[PDB]
């Protein structure tokens, strides 16, 4: 059984085959439904697990992503996710497959446009052919993902209180508050993926409330989510894999055997974590 | 399995009513006897036929 | 029966589905009058007839049969043969 | 003859490799070593019992 | 050697599976520079050849075409060739290949080909890329086969006399009809597939006339070639005409019956029937 939506993803015609396929944990749970690697693909990010000490090295754990954005590029190359507002900006869809395109109108529902390419495609031989059913699959995988309720399961739950704020703590990043008024304005899929990516720097629990970073990582963003720290320069992000200046003035770095001495101490990884706001949860 | 069981194996013969089932599982049978003896999956004279006969005097 | 009542029987035998020779006919057949198809599936018809120009009642059919394009809805029968048919079909 | 057969080429197969797999694990448990030999010696009977 | 422009055709992609169909056609030698294949995706007719009768056995038979559109098609279904004006909605473009796409506008001889795509490619990995050199190259011979058709000027292929007409009187004879401007506007390249695919239903020999049809089978418009004649329906569009499976045919009393009704009328012959495009009006002169 394999439940990645990109998995999921067909092409109408053998060329343009959809290959380069999902990483094998399509095969697994998780909730996220893009395979990793569509998942670097498109937004330059990768998931990531949080440990939590389940008051002991007994199983507690949460789900991270680290973004891929470097440190240079601004607005619309630091952007991380759209909205409908904006999604056609982002993506350029004409550039993608028609089957693509039809899935983004699903997520921003353009039921126009939808609605408009079904009726096109109708009387083409390829739809007369099973791609309305292989469609209308994808329709029901998201249904059933929706199933769960869009709101009460996400979020209004009956344990009504044990809400996510992703407004920023603090009181003078005063770029958030709406932000998490936006959230709710979202589609209930995309607010569902981002209760996945995103930790919290806090948590109310009956035992304590706690602490898990000094400051925010990033803030809410105005069309769809961005790389975006609250205040100061960009962050250095490292690149992990044309005529142009690469200069690094670097330090001249003469002392040798450096990695053969220390290499024992802790090799301190950078990838960027995505603390934000205050999650609430019944003992 | 793919042959639209409506029915437990068995009824099929205990009904007499039928031909066609029948013949049809019979030249199945034959195939993936005569592929076994033949890794050439294959058709044959492409004309052939079949009696059920029904008396123990025939 | 269209409508009528049976009378005077004094045993029966229970519906079982081999009753229902699927005839494999000639490869065109040509039909009139109202058609219901009860599975598309079973290629299972039901067709308007009356005995001695007098006594309507509908037929089950089971085979090509093939038939005009018109065809009639399960919508538009009686209640009284809708039961009938209900129990009949036994889908149980 | 009883019926026609049209008989051009035709070969029936399935793969659904899971599937198949499945009804193999089903079956796993029988020891049909030995409870097939009854099954021969049921022809056997029957090869007899052809004629009286 | 091949001939067909769409030989040509080939895409950056991840694809591993192009799909060209190209018929023989290209190593064929008739100056159509466009498989069958395309002639049935994009323009939905056949190529075919008037026997043109000689006594002689020099019968110097001509190419033709038919049209292949359905009797139920209606308005642009049944337009055959859109015009510049309206090509770009008549065919969905983004779903056709991109590069197509392009090949389509330099067809039309726009510069937007090269106010749009030139530019919008730039982004692209495959732009970055060395596959920006098969790319244009590909372009290039484009370009080189698109000149080779080109008639325009002396210092080309194409010259001296012309005597082909089309516009043939309408019966309810509306005034003229642009079609030589609509022809002119249309690449020679274009002009040369009607040569190809228009019989005329007159040809006039020096000092001489034959007919062959009634009346037109086809239309012109300012926006396209129209598969369909001024009067009355359309014709009847001829239509278009190994696994196990449950259904095994039953026994019959092995006979075989009446085979008049198929032999003889087998015997007669059995009319071609097809739907050949003339229209227009050919001359002669020594
Ligand atoms: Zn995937
Ligand atoms: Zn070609």
């Amino acid at each position: 059984v394999n439940r990645c939506i990109f998995a999921s993803i067909v092409s109408f015609d053998a060329c343009i085959t959809y290959k380069s396929p999902c990483s094998p944990d399509a095969y697994h749970d998780d909730g996220w439904f893009i395979c990793n690697n569509h998942l670097i693909k498109r937004f330059k990010m990768s998931k990531m697990v949080l440990p939590i000490f389940d008051e002991d090295d007994n199983q507690f754990k949460m789900t991270i992503a680290r973004h891929l954005v470097g440190n240079k590029e601004r607005g619309i190359k630091r952007i991380l996710i759209p909205s409908a507002t904006n999604y056609q900006d982002v993506f350029n869809l004409n550039s993608m497959m028609q089957a693509e395109q039809l899935i983004f109108h699903l997520i921003y529902n353009n039921e126009n446009a939808v609605n408009t390419i079904c009726d096109n495609l109708k009387y083409t031989e390829g739809f007369t052919s099973n791609t309305q059913r292989v469609i209308h699959s994808v329709y029901a995988t998201t249904k059933s993902i929706l199933d769960t309720t869009n709101p009460n399961t996400f979020c209004s739950r009956v344990s009504r209180d044990e809400l996510r704020f992703f407004d920023v703590t603090n009181a003078r990043a005063l770029r958030g508050g709406a932000g998490d008024q936006l959230f709710n304005n979202y589609s209930g899929f995309l607010q569902n993926l981002i209760r996945r990516a995103v930790a919290p720097e806090y948590l109310q629990i009956d035992t304590e409330e706690l602490r898990f970073r000094n400051c925010a990582t990033c803030i809410i963003d105005e069309t769809g989510l961005v790389a975006s720290v609250p205040d100061g320069p960009e962050l250095y992000n490292p690149i992990r894999s044309r005529l142009q200046i690469r200069n690094v003035l670097k330090f001249e770095g003469d002392t040798r055997e450096l990695d053969r001495t220390l290499s024992g101490y802790e090799e301190y990884p950078t990838y960027v974590p995505l603390f934000l706001g205050y999650q609430i949860i019944n003992s | 399995s793919t042959l639209e069981m409506t029915q437990p194996l068995l009824e099929i013969f205990r009904n007499k009513a039928d031909t066609r089932q029948i013949a049809a599982v019979v030249f199945s049978t034959l195939a993936f006897i005569h592929n076994r003896f033949h890794p050439l999956v294959t058709n044959f004279t492409n004309k052939m036929e079949f009696v059920v006969t029904e008396t123990n005097d025939t | 029966l269209a409508v009528n009542r049976l009378f005077g029987a004094t045993e029966t035998i229970d519906f079982h589905p081999n009753l229902l020779v699927y005839r494999q006919s000639s490869p065109p057949v040509r039909l009139t009058g109202d058609v219901y198809v009860v599975d598309k599936n079973e290629k299972v018809f039901l067709v308007k007839h009356v005995f001695s120009n007098t006594v309507p009642a509908y037929l089950l059919i089971r085979g090509d049969y093939e038939s005009s394009s018109d065809l009639k809805s399960l919508r538009d029968l009686n209640p009284w043969v809708q039961n009938t048919l209900l129990k009949l079909l036994i889908p149980d | 003859p009883q019926q026609y057969i049209n008989s051009g080429t035709e070969i029936p197969f399935c793969d659904d490799a899971e599937f198949l797999n499945r009804l193999l694990k089903h079956i796993d448990p029988y020891p049909l070593s030995r409870m097939y030999y009854n099954a021969a010696n049921t022809m056997f009977y029957t090869t007899m019992e052809n004629y009286a």
